[PDB]
């Protein structure tokens, strides 16, 4: 099982302007960390990912939301 | 000879006489490289796939919108697209954007792009117009998505021989807003990729109602420039995916 050379991976590069209420957001996943520049992104019902910046609160509120119910 | 004649006021018909309204629309050209490792692949035009949130409040697919009242205060739908093609799977999630109406796509060496647009006034099918105010509104709400992915259906393509309706708007340089959401991009099938978006007037530039963004992405390097992205792609090889 030895694991591949040196592949790039996913890595925010920008985030989505407008908030998109809890009803569109089902589940949710991290970035990585081989990339100095990681976040939080979202998942929903009729898209499938976006990155967020955890800079602003209502992103943390949200992930504090999902950890629970 | 459809004599019926589509009358004339028409937003289908031709651009509106309404100095304080406008055919806005929205275009986002992309191209992607391949990596030197990926296999061949020209099968462009695949398959197209379009989805809407449940939108208004028709009937909550179990409790996919507020649950409750639903009047016209709050509730911004997202578009979904996959159109799948030239071995990688490109999707986009369109938030508060004009309504895209024209899908095309194309492959020339190692490289395959793609066409995301609306349609100018006059082509036969709908193109809304509203006031500066909704304008300005929208332009900044405005939100597309992108998520690339290595595919492999090798089906076979399916286009049209009906010519790709353009937007008649250039993607040439002009006011920056930040349009472009997130992005997220498998190095496993793509090596560069370029992003380009604007939106405007379909009829005639109003400036104040013309924006653009777009970004540069080559082996894994990122970099913001506004630059003139008329030439990016050759919009004659397009082929409408239907």
């Amino acid at each position: 099982a030895p694991m591949g050379s040196d592949p790039p991976t996913a890595c925010c590069f920008s985030y989505t302007a407008r908030k998109l209420p809890r009803n569109f957001v089902v589940d949710y996943y991290e970035t990585s960390s081989l990339c100095s520049q990681p976040a939080v992104v979202f998942q929903t019902a009729a898209s499938a990912q976006v990155c967020a910046d955890p800079s602003e609160s209502w992103v943390q509120e949200y992930v504090y939301d999902l950890e629970l119910n | 000879m459809p004599a019926s004649l589509q009358q004339s006021s028409s937003s289908s018909s031709s651009c509106t006489e309404e100095e304080n309204k406008h055919h806005m629309g929205i275009d986002v050209i992309i191209k992607v490289t391949k990596q030197d490792q990926t296999p061949t692949n020209d099968k462009i035009c695949q398959s197209v796939t379009e989805i809407t949130e449940s939108e208004s409040d028709p009937d909550p697919e179990v409790e996919s919108e507020d649950d409750s009242t639903s009047v016209e205060d709050v509730d911004p739908p997202t578009t979904y697209y996959s159109i799948i093609g030239g071995g990688l799977r490109m999707n986009f999630g369109f938030t508060k954007c004009p309504q895209i109406k024209s899908i095309s796509e194309s492959a020339d060496g190692n490289t395959v792009n793609a066409r995301l647009s609306s349609v100018s006034p006059g082509q036969g099918k709908d193109s809304p117009a509203i006031t500066h105010e909704e304008a300005l509104a929208m332009i900044k709400d405005c939100e597309v998505s992108i998520d690339i992915r290595c595919s492999e259906e090798e089906k076979d393509s399916d286009i049209k021989t009906h010519p790709v309706l353009g937007s008649n708007i250039s993607h040439k340089k002009v006011s920056y807003e930040d349009i472009i959401g997130s992005t997220i991009v498998d190095t496993k099938c793509v090596k560069n990729l370029e992003f380009s978006v604007r939106i405007g007037d379909m009829c005639k530039e109003s400036s104040e109602l013309e924006v653009k963004d777009g970004f540069k992405y080559v082996d894994g390097s990122a970099s913001k420039g506004a630059t003139d992205d008329t030439s990016l792609i050759d919009s004659t090889k397009l082929k409408a995916c239907v």
